[PDB]
């Protein structure tokens, strides 16, 4: 492997050269194989943008020039009403959340707790989940509960 | 120094290359060495051209302590985070060439924001595994019952100290509060292994940069040490994948690359950055940087990666393409301002907390409640 | 320092010791008014017969404890108010209407503290029988349709 | 059995598991820190065995030899605890104050923590209750006598929230001072029923009026939580930073800070149900509760029934330089208010301690603790509310916890007013209340309303009202 031992060091030489910058071997089987990059990764276009369009000090380059180059981009910027709301809920743990879930006597705490803890049951439910839950609930509701609720 | 090839060496190049920008830029200053012990850096690659564009060093977070509310400081010197701070800057140059070149950025004009020119990726390369999920922990015992579900769980970085702590304790149920971290409670800052998940799932652009650009995804992450590519993409990949962002983002499934080679605290901070091309040295105590003059005093500036230079750099690039922003807005409300960047955050933290992976500790609202002008 | 200010100082760290929750200035010499000296907004000297001794520990406890014949009238009136709604008896049992929208709204960016609410008061209405009967049918629909979340 | 009842007594009363019991006994017995001494024991077969040995008083602490060092370190520290309790005797402090100087407020400071450590004596188990703790000093022609005082620093849970008005909702010190000083002030008004020159009282315009010369200061050991504490950045601030810095805000249940509203955000009333369903309770910032007491006065509503207005003649907290922004907090954020008639906004007296800035002992392991003293002169005896559900805890003679509720707690204080009114001949609806009691005061109920209202009107906030349902509960 004539050209794989040229490839590499002209790869391991290119640290010392110029530091920062890769230039893989291509368009060679034996030399490309030097340095295989990983398959995933393995996009070719034929793009005319190269690396050397960057360059150190890009940005302050940029900043001192002026105002006359630059051409407009998208458009209005408007703000937007930060979420005023912390974490909202309280959390409580899932064998609390069975335990309220079993009980019976929960009309002495006046029904609170059990609908705490569908509350908790809910919140940690995903969106779809949440819904089919909820409708459910309601249709099991209006299903026992005439001229309380349902009308 | 030198490596086999004929291997997967990509991600060892990517290393080598690192080390080296790392020992020139100590060359020119000398006051950097020894900080190489936790380092990271962001690669941007064209077909088989690759070019360094960020890199940082640094392992510890700003203290509870010397928190401000104008934004002058940083929160996180993890090497990783500032990292990306970097990119960020990177990415505003880049956007500001388009603005004025656009056959010379790496922008072009897309369906309704600016997307990256066709091949063009970023590669992150970090020293060592990322704090939290990403690294394995030496105590307790491997993940079994339901402490295989806590494998998974999010971390929180803890100021005054090292290492990442597990979520659901209960004094972390309670929100952040700017009084209460001052006074003595406990900043919770997210590890460094959710950091990247919620990179690979919202983008590394961040809410400011998401007006004018399309999200922009890691396309690899690799880490010097090896018999670790299954932890590490568990913590950036997989454990979010089945979440469904909205329609502009998605979960990008990084490539993780290890390296074919495989102990300080000091203080400082340091990182580089290709759009200014100078390095940066900042006390990570206090995330700020520190001169000198007359050989005495503490004079003390705010660093190039700080919200409050970053919304600067914000308002001077909307000048320049005389883009129009409202005039009494504040940092918090030009983040909120991006509709499809906040829509989707809020919908990875609900997912998070739904799918019981952790709440994500959010700083405190005055953290971000200075105004830009 | 003055012999007398050195002197009402002592007396004042003493006095810290002996008694405390008691503070006694002195004022019947300047040089002793200067060792504490009171805010000029603060200061209002006054002529009075009260006295900081007329106050005792536990006087409520004794107060109470005397017949209701030695307590004389204050010469007051004393009769409720306005207070807004009866939003009749808590509005808790919130009207009707209430309950009937918050089961059928969809968007709970509420954190679905509303719904819950709304379940609670339409269970508390409804007879034992009745609400004894709903809350197997609540607790098997999220065991069936969310084992994840409550049978692990 | 080998460890006396009494480790096990202050282990359950103190609130404190005994490793940590002891961890902390040991440091205020001595000035060391507990060291385990790994000893061995070989049987003739081979083991290996730890007793974890401390030494304390110069007494052999020598715990079981047990296999490991957990049980062995553990036993060791219910010995040195039964120790600890041996010879009787605690820490306490002598005065290292200054004079000559602006000494008032520090001889305040000094009075308090000496009233507190002689309360201690009666009472043990309030020890280290004082990291966080206020008073109440009543001041005449340079006599000063302290009138409450108390200690806290969290709220109530929203778990234990009723609407019996049993629980204290806000066992912050100050406000647990401030109601410490209404008990005081009715035992005042029924001293001036019945002995109208020993009261502190006399028959005004309209209304009981303090004699001449009586004065309140208040005294806090660290800045009250909200604006007054969120300006500790010396930093002015630029522009709008000075309106933001200065709006109201609100506490959670337990954490040690406060959180900013917004600008009709959380407009909603709060809700019964939705704080047991899981919303956290929203409090007033002791801040702005402050700036409410120089405004409407600290007597509340119920006692502006009998007596005018009483408003603090001075405020003091223990940090060196409070003085600026205490005063913008506590005054300044209402001095162009203008109350309807009776009321006034306090040009309060801002002081300033000496010595020590005591925020050092606020802010290491008062987080720990969860129960609160008060004590205030007209009970005369101390009393401990565990703050987490505001309700006094003590032990029944067979065992297990029996709740009771505090002497400040909403029902007791409209107790204490129907006594009142009962023994002084005053005539009250008997369905009132105690919702409809407040809202008798017809001054001061439109004066609170005028106050919430310029609030609002001036981007100040939202007062963060509690639900209804908290004071629905009839008395009689
Ligand atoms: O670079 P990081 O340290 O990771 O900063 C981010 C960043 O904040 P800034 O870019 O403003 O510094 C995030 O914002 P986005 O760009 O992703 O929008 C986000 O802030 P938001 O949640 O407000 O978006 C987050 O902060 P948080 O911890 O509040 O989630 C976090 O900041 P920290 O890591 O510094 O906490
Ligand atoms: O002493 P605090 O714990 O701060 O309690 C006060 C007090 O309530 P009490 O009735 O328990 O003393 C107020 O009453 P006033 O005497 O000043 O009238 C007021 O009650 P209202 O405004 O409802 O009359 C307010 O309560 P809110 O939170 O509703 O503002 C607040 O109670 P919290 O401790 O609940 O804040
Ligand atoms: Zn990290
Ligand atoms: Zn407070």
């Amino acid at each position: 492997d004539e050209t794989a031992r040229k490839a590499a060091t002209q790869l391991l030489d290119q640290i010392q050269d110029t530091p920062g910058r890769i230039s893989l071997n291509f368009e060679t089987p034996e030399a490309a194989s030097v340095c295989p990059i990983p398959t995933s990764l393995n996009q070719i276009v034929n793009t005319k943008w190269t690396v050397n369009q960057l360059q150190e000090g890009q940005l302050t380059m940029l900043l001192a020039q002026d105002a006359n180059k630059f051409k407009s981009l998208g458009v209005k910027n408007i703000k937007k009403g930060s979420v005023e709301t912390q974490i909202l809920p309280r959390q409580m743990d899932v064998k609390e959340i069975v335990e309220k879930l079993k009980k019976q006597d929960n009309d002495s705490d006046q029904f609170v707790g059990y609908a705490a803890a569908v509350a908790n049951v809910l919140r940690r439910c995903d969106a779809e989940t949440a819904q089919k839950i909820t409708q459910a609930i309601t249709a099991t509701i209006e299903k026992e509960a005439p001229s309380i609720v349902n009308c | 120094a030198v490596k086999f090839e004929e291997k997967t060496t990509f991600f060892e190049m990517l290393r080598e290359h690192t080390y080296a920008k790392f020992y020139e830029l100590c060359k020119n200053n000398a006051l950097i060495y020894g900080f190489e012990k936790v380092i990271a850096s962001v690669f941007l690659k064209i077909n088989g051209n690759l070019q360094i564009i960020a890199l940082s060093t640094g392992n510890k977070g700003l203290r509870g302590d010397k928190i401000v509310n104008d934004g002058t400081a940083l929160i996180d010197c993890h090497a990783e985070i500032l990292a990306r701070r970097g990119l960020l800057r990177f990415l505003y140059s880049e956007v500001l060439k388009f603005s004025t070149e656009p056959p010379n950025s790496i922008f072009t004009k897309g369906k309704n924001a600016l997307v990256l020119k066709p091949g063009i990726s970023f590669h992150l390369f970090i020293n060592t595994a990322p704090c939290g999920v990403a690294r394995i922990d030496k105590k307790l015992k491997p993940g079994t019952s339901d402490d295989l579900q806590n494998s998974s769980r999010l971390r929180f970085k803890i100021d005054k100290g090292m290492g990442t702590v597990l979520g659901g304790a209960s004094e972390f149920e309670a929100p952040q509060t700017f009084d209460g971290i001052m006074m003595g409670e406990r900043m919770r800052t997210m590890s460094c292994s959710d950091k990247l998940l919620r990179a690979n799932v919202l983008g590394v652009q961040g809410a400011i940069l998401s007006h004018f650009i399309d999200p922009i995804y890691y396309s690899s992450i690799a880490v010097a040490e090896l018999n670790n590519a299954d932890r590490l993409r568990k913590a950036v990949y997989s454990r979010a994948a089945t979440f469904k962002p909205p329609a502009p983002f998605h979960v990008q499934d990084v490539e993780i690359g290890e390296c074919q080679v495989e102990a300080r605290s000091t203080i400082s901070s340091m990182n580089w950055n290709l759009a200014d091309g100078n390095t940066e040295v900042v006390r990570t105590s206090d995330g700020m940087v520190h001169d000198k003059d007359m050989s005495g005093a503490d004079i003390t500036t705010p660093s190039r990666l700080c919200k409050k230079n970053m919304a600067e750099l914000m308002i001077t690039i909307c000048t320049l393409t005389k883009t129009s922003v409202d005039y009494p807005i504040s940092y918090e409300e030009l983040k909120a301002g991006s509709q499809e960047y906040a829509a989707a955050k809020k919908s990875f933290i609900t997912w998070l907390r739904q799918k019981d992976l952790g709440i994500w500790q959010r700083k405190p609202r005055e953290f971000q409640m200075f105004t830009i002008n």
